């Protein structure tokens, strides 16, 4: 039929994938063991009898995170060939995850993903998860995309990556790693969505009433976005949006593809008791700077085309009035050479809840993917962080010692400057 | 599967390691007879890091014991956990220590080194993987200061890739227990700078000051001091043994903390510590651990961070806690105290979290920092060496072992160059 | 409404296991082995005073 | 339908507000929890299930007054978003609540008022409460009005403020705050009603029978005036008056807008047993200086246009006779260019009495809104008090240190000075 | 959430402060062991203003105790509520006080200064917000007078915005407990004027006079005197802790009462103080409190307001009472005694109402006023200082510590100028 392949790389990918497959299995009604107590086939394969197996590949260069799944409840769900573990991690070193260690396991990895696609008759895209700061998320993720570009060609490769936060930082060598991975992402990826932990933390505190969240709560938020993102292929609705429609509608040029994500309503039980949450309200919640999952102000730049997806008992008349109302907002700036500005989507399957969850049981919800020049503010930040370290040659010896050439450091800086030129030139006057 | 080889050389190293195995065995739940009697399945997940299993459910550590005289080996043999170790791993000479660096490095070291290296070899080649080595020694003695450097050079020759992390104790600034330490420490510094990837410096005096000020211990024996130091070894490698939300092994730490090849000496610390009876006055939370970790009094080395500036810092957290709480605390301490951190490195504080805290604590933390304040300590030993060397004085006892006077000038030259390199990067 | 009242029940349970921490102050003080109790080890009886050096 | 939004600032605004909503909820027939044991749309919205929610926002820079509502019986009525509390109050300092602390919370508030206006299908105005002497009442109130003016524009923003008393005073810096706030109010506000505590004390002791009142009794008296003021929009009547009519009918010029308030009959339940209280009686009682809610005698000045609101059993025939009689009274003056001079409205629903209430159950009552030149007496007293302190500059250093430039102090004095002679020109005749 | 940090210095501060916590603990309902055993929910609303909670339901005050000799400290712990305080906030020296201002300021102050500031830093940076600090000390001594002024500068340097409220006891005119008081009081005044925001002045003689005139105590002890002072400290912060019809915290009081930066010295008084035989005759009405507050005998400072003129006045009321009745009394007393108020400030009386009264009393009031009568108290010490300084005297004791003779001249010059400043504003 129609189907998507999910690959999880590094801790930040597989830990999100744990939350995604919990949500996916419980939404369709499959027990964690893979049996039953429809749209099953877009994400699972039916081995026979009454058992189901996901289309997922779990990979990290160190076995601690993966062995949690092998020992956890979901151990009965996955096929052990899918669960791939290396020996020693990349030590937050791009060169170690790309040049020395990465090439030891890449060909074993590529056989499994290709094998999984043979059972896949109607493949239409890939979903890949990264963390930019990590050695494996950036070093090995770059090596993965470079090969999949020639292995599969003109198939949309969508990514879900955690972009480094403005102030919250857990790796000192983080600014070095993002620029190196930026060069490899920019040519091969069809479109890569942006999220960051710093905005998710504030969102997980203000709207959802949690005093002290963990990585677990943030992972359920991201799983909801992907579930809403892929629901058009699974459930019935009124305006279906395929994977290829994202590729053309969202990105105007080759190198301006990076979007940002949003979701609404994200609300607790007590507040949703008071709020009506009709179509007009949820559409207004999307455009506030607080709901953005990237801590960048949209008011700094301007908007290119955005894509809107509605899940619930939503009537098309209300959708048109909402966006027409949005166009009346003079605080929202759109670029003149995009007077169309929008694509809509409607589906009938409401959002789904989880035991021990954090969210409210709403009848309708909307998910937003937006392309804006505001994230040029984010790149100029990361470029400046790189400049201070490399001016004094702050961490070059570690990268060069593991096979990396120094010549890549200025080149990766050069490509980013071209990207910085491309954004404000796009945002320039008609 | 990231096995680590542990070596104990000298009196100071041997006794610290003896207490260090009591900490691990309790944390894993291994009976002193070497058998498992623990309480959780998670303890048997990755016991292979530190232990070998003998057929019959008897677990044996990867430990090698070295000394020049048999006095300390018999002391460990009579210890509570003495039967744990493998008897063939006990390697020792039959001569007095001599408290002489040249004698240990040249006269007795060479005959022992060829046997010691083969003792390393059975254990290092026996395991599936080998990430790094672990050495405990002093830098004021004759056996640890001299023979430890000799083995470190040889281990670098055979195993270039592996992480040669060592744990050292520096001679004290006010009162010390040996007349001729400045000669010993200066000669050893040349070897450690070039061969060892990670060196942690600990001062006995700061250990006493922590004992009175926080622990209130009126008479701190060497058991308490070694136990406090044993906490830091247990904290650093805990990320290998237990799962967590954000893993950070040894090589993650080296790449993050070390900006340049020669600046890799570290100061360490631990939190929380219990004031007797006053723990009923304290509400332990994640912010409280942050207060102790970056409190300068809890530092285990007698070099004041406030007189210098920081380059990199790293904190581990153990227990079930919020990840937002951890990341907000690191940002808070870095923003409130901008004066002590360098501009050309943003985000000077690394963080990590582990799931399982040690027994007796529902949460615990470990702090490792790298700062320019090491210039205070190296000025101390250089000054005593200078006024001793001008008079010549006790060189008479090192020359009659085969050490040229040219080696003293070279040793000072490299030591002084290390001090200048910290001076320059303060700008 | 029910999920909100359910949510507060979970918090009260979590605070109970938070307040358990008074248990591990007991271990911290009762730790005699770790010499927060100052044991006076190794059989001081004036025939000798010692069995293990550092003790 | 037709909606009005209520905004409450500071200690005075908040505890007046919970008094008013106690009245409205009792009047309409809704429990404090929002359930039932019509004109709901004018003040309330219908949430999920049959629960209702006020169209109100409570704002203060300190939590004590707001937290009283949060733990009170009415806590379940309000949506927790509506109750906004700052960290530390303005300390009766205009600069502290305008520049330093006010700008810390201004943008959070403006989202909540704007978001509540989206649910306002037929919005026609706002109601805003102040106390002139307070720092948050004046300083943050001015900033709120300044922002709100450009946000909405052609919407009738009505204010209901407490003018500092002629002699009763609780703050020494009270004259400074009133004059600085006056310059901001005069340009932005459409119309603002004056009352003072000193007159409300005298009325609640003389006419209404209490030996020793508190602020609780006064707040209930204010609620009656607003209840009758909005009764035209809610319940049936023979002569309806919308909010926009009050703006046009009362104020002759831009700057002379300030009216004063009166109400009749205010009578204890024993005294109400004596008299029939016909229409002519209550109209005559309105115009005596004793019943004025501002302690300035209108006989010192003259009347421009007055607005009268009748509630209950009144018949339009009796109204015409009563006002004709009042024109015959030669103790009442009118400027010559206001021969008409009146706007009248009749509504059928009588006032509502309260448990623990003070007033009687009268079935015909009248409220008066009148604009008079006798208010110019109040400005001169306030202006005199400002000059004595400013000549030796008794408190400039506190305001300057908190972000004010000194040059604003003479400007607000000038703008008041023009208004003082503005009143004399209008007081003249040709 | 307007936390306040409390600092006690010297013999006077520790005994006043210790009695102060007995008052608050019973008001909020805290058992002396530190656990809540109260009677109303309103008590736990805003106990965070003064307390921290130890996990276990145990509440710890934000108290820091400072002295040069440990004699007074062990007298505090011997008290009933001494167990409440955190043991590590006890900061003390091992030298005699000396009763010397210079010795406390220069010799022993510097050694203790660094340790005290970090103890301040723990409590100041452990709370969500910080409004100001609260200092209790006397001026005639050497410990609280000397070291208190030094700490007052450091607090101002680090934390300029916060309110540095201090309570001072002034040396008495007739009988006093120290010969060298004119030297101690004159030097300390320079630091108070420029650094602290609010200063409240208490005289011991007036405290005796109130006890014998009003309370009719046949044998008053320092406990009864210190009980009176604690009531005023309790009253001022009551607006923070409990709801009220008209709120007025510290920052409101400073803005209204202080017209110019240097004129911020205040007098206080407390009503109702009822004789044990007059209770059956006195009917408690709001006007009855007004009579006691503005009565000259009730003032806690031995300076007669009638000899000067008022600049501002403030009254706080506790309990459920009429707002009209309170406001009418301020008008009544102002208009009936017009000769004692300045013309160029109208409405010189500030008022407030707080809902919750002290235990046992169904209504109570607090008075804070600022007046030109302070010229009396400073002229007194200036005259004694001049005669003691015209010839040299005990001065050699201060010179041998490091204090220069020019500092005395600067001390008198600033003190003299403040006297003239109040002279000018009387016109
Ligand atoms: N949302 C989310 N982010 C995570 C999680 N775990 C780690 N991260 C993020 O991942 C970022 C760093 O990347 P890494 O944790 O090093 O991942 P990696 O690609 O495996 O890098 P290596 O461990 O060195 O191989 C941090 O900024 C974290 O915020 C998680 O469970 N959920
Ligand atoms: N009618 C009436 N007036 C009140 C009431 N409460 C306070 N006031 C008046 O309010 C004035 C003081 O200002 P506040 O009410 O404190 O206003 P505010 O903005 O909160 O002042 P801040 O505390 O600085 O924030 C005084 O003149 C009081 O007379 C009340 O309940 N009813
Ligand atoms: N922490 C600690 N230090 C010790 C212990 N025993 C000795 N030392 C210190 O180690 C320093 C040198 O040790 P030394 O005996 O020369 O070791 P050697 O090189 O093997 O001879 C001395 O200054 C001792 O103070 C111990 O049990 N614990
Ligand atoms: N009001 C009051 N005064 C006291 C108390 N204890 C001592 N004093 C007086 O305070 C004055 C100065 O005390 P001192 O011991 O010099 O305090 P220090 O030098 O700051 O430590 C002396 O004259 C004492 O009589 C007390 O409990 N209450
Ligand atoms: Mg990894
Ligand atoms: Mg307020």
């Amino acid at each position: 039929m129609r189907e998507v392949i999910s690959i999880h790389v590094g801790q930040a990918g597989v830990q999100i994938g744990n939350g995604c497959w919990e949500l996916y299995c419980l939404e369709h009604g499959i027990q964690p063991d893979g049996q039953l107590p429809d749209a099953f086939n877009t994400f699972f394969s039916e081995t026979g009898a009454g058992k189901h197996v996901p289309r997922a590949v779990f990979v990290d260069l160190e076995p601690t995170v993966v062995d949690e799944v092998r020992t956890g409840t979901y151990r009965q769900l996955f096929h052990p060939e899918q669960l791939i573990s290396g020996k020693e991690d990349a030590a937050n070193n791009y060169a170690r995850g790309h040049y020395t260690v990465g090439k030891e396991i890449i060909d074993l990895t590529l056989d499994r993903i290709r094998k999984l696609a043979d059972q896949c008759t109607g493949l239409q895209g890939f979903l890949i998860f990264h963390s930019f700061g990590g050695g494996t998320g950036a070093g090995f993720g770059s090596l993965l995309l470079e090969r999949l570009s020639v292995d599969y060609g003109k198939k949309s490769k969508l990514e879900f990556t955690v972009y480094p936060s403005p102030q919250v930082s857990t790796a000192i060598v983080e600014p070095y790693n993002s620029i190196l991975a930026t060069h490899s992402m920019i040519d091969h990826s069809d479109c890569a969505f942006m999220v960051d932990n710093e905005a998710l933390y504030d969102l997980c505190r203000r709207a959802l009433d949690i005093e002290r969240p963990t990585y677990t709560n943030l992972n359920r938020l991201i799983g909801q976005v992907v579930s809403s993102l892929t629901a058009s292929l699974r459930f019935d609705g009124a305006l279906n949006v395929d994977f290829t429609e994202f590729q053309t509608n969202l990105v105007p040029y080759a190198r301006i593809h990076f979007p940002i994500c949003s979701y609404a309503p994200v609300i607790s039980a007590e507040k949703a008791y008071h709020e009506q949450l009709s179509v007009a309200e949820i559409t207004n919640s999307l455009f506030e700077p607080a709901n953005m999952m990237v801590k960048c102000d949209p008011r700094h730049g301007k908007y290119m085309a955005c894509t809107l997806l509605y899940r619930g008992d939503v009537v098309p008349k209300d959708v048109s009035a909402a966006v027409a109302t949005i166009k009346t907002k003079r605080t929202i700036q759109f670029v003149d050479w995009c007077p169309t500005g929008f694509k809509m989507g409607i589906n009938y399957q409401p959002p789904t809840v989880v035991p021990g969850g954090d969210l409210a049981k709403v009848q309708r919800a909307v998910c937003m993917l937006a392309n804006t020049t505001a994230i040029a503010e984010a790149w100029s930040r990361l470029d400046h962080k790189f400049d201070l370290m490399y001016a004094k040659r702050a961490f070059v010896h570690w990268y060069v010692g593991e096979g990396m050439e120094e010549a890549e450091f200025p080149e990766a800086r050069e490509d980013l400057a071209l990207l910085e030129k491309d954004y404000d030139e796009v945002a320039a006057e008609s | 599967v990231r096995e680590i080889v542990h070596i104990q050389a000298g009196q100071c190293g041997n006794q610290i390691g003896a207490k260090f195995w009591e900490v691990i065995s309790d944390e894993h739940g291994i009976d002193p007879t070497g058998s498992y009697h623990g309480d959780s399945d998670l303890q048997l997940e990755r016991i292979n890091v530190y232990y070998n299993e003998a057929t019959g459910g008897k677990y044996v550590p990867r430990a090698i014991l070295v000394d020049l005289e048999p006095g300390t080996m018999d002391s460990v043999r009579a210890g509570q956990f003495g039967q744990l170790f493998r008897p063939d791993n006990f390697v020792f000479g039959q001569s007095g220590a001599g408290n002489n660096w040249a004698k240990g490095y040249y006269t007795e070291g060479q005959e022992l080194c060829e046997s010691i290296l083969d003792v390393i070899r059975k254990e290092a080649e026996s395991c599936d993987c080998l990430q790094g080595f672990q050495l405990v020694h002093s830098l004021g003695g004759g056996t640890g200061a001299g023979l430890g450097t000799l083995l470190l050079n040889k281990l670098r020759e055979e195993y270039p890739d592996r992480i040669l992390s060592t744990y050292s104790i520096v001679p004290s600034p006010k009162v010390s227990d040996t007349v001729v330490e400045p000669y010993n420490c200066t000669l050893s510094v040349h070897q450690l700078v070039e061969s060892a990837d990670e060196v942690f410096c600990i001062d006995n005096e700061a250990l006493y000051d922590i004992c009175f000020r926080t622990l209130k211990l009126t008479t701190p024996t060497y058991g308490d001091l070694n136990h406090l130091v044993s906490m830091v070894m247990s904290g650093t490698t805990c990320a290998l043994r237990f799962p967590g939300q954000l893993n950070s092994d040894l090589r993650k730490l080296a790449v993050n903390l070390v900006p340049f090849p020669r600046l890799h000496f570290f100061i360490v610390g631990f939190a929380p510590l219990t004031s007797r009876g006053s723990q009923q006055y304290r509400a332990l939370t994640v912010p409280e651990l942050t207060s102790q970790l970056f409190d300068n009094k809890n530092m285990m080395a007698a070099c004041d961070p406030r007189r210098g500036v920081y380059l990199t810092a790293s904190a581990h957290f153990r227990g079930r806690m919020s990840s937002k709480e951890v990341d907000e605390q690191m940002l808070n301490i870095q923003a409130r105290n901008t004066s002590y951190f360098v501009e050309w490195i943003p985000s000077n504080v690394k963080s990590a979290i582990c799931d399982i805290p040690p027994r007796g604590l529902k949460m615990a933390a470990t702090f490792i920092g790298n700062t320019t304040a090491f210039r205070e300590l190296f000025t101390r030993v250089d000054s005593q060496f200078q006024k001793m060397y001008a008079r010549r004085a006790f060189i008479h006892w090192y020359v009659n072992e085969g050490l040229e006077t040219v080696e003293f000038d070279e040793a000072r030259s490299n030591m002084t160059d290390l001090i200048q390199e910290y001076e320059m990067y303060e700008t | 409404l029910r999920l909100a009242a359910e949510k507060r029940a979970r918090e009260e349970e979590d605070r109970r296991l938070d307040l358990e921490l008074n248990q591990y102050e007991i271990n911290s003080t009762i730790d005699r082995l770790n010499q927060s109790q100052a044991n006076d080890e190794a059989a001081a009886a004036n025939g000798g005073s010692f069995v293990e050096g550092k003790r």
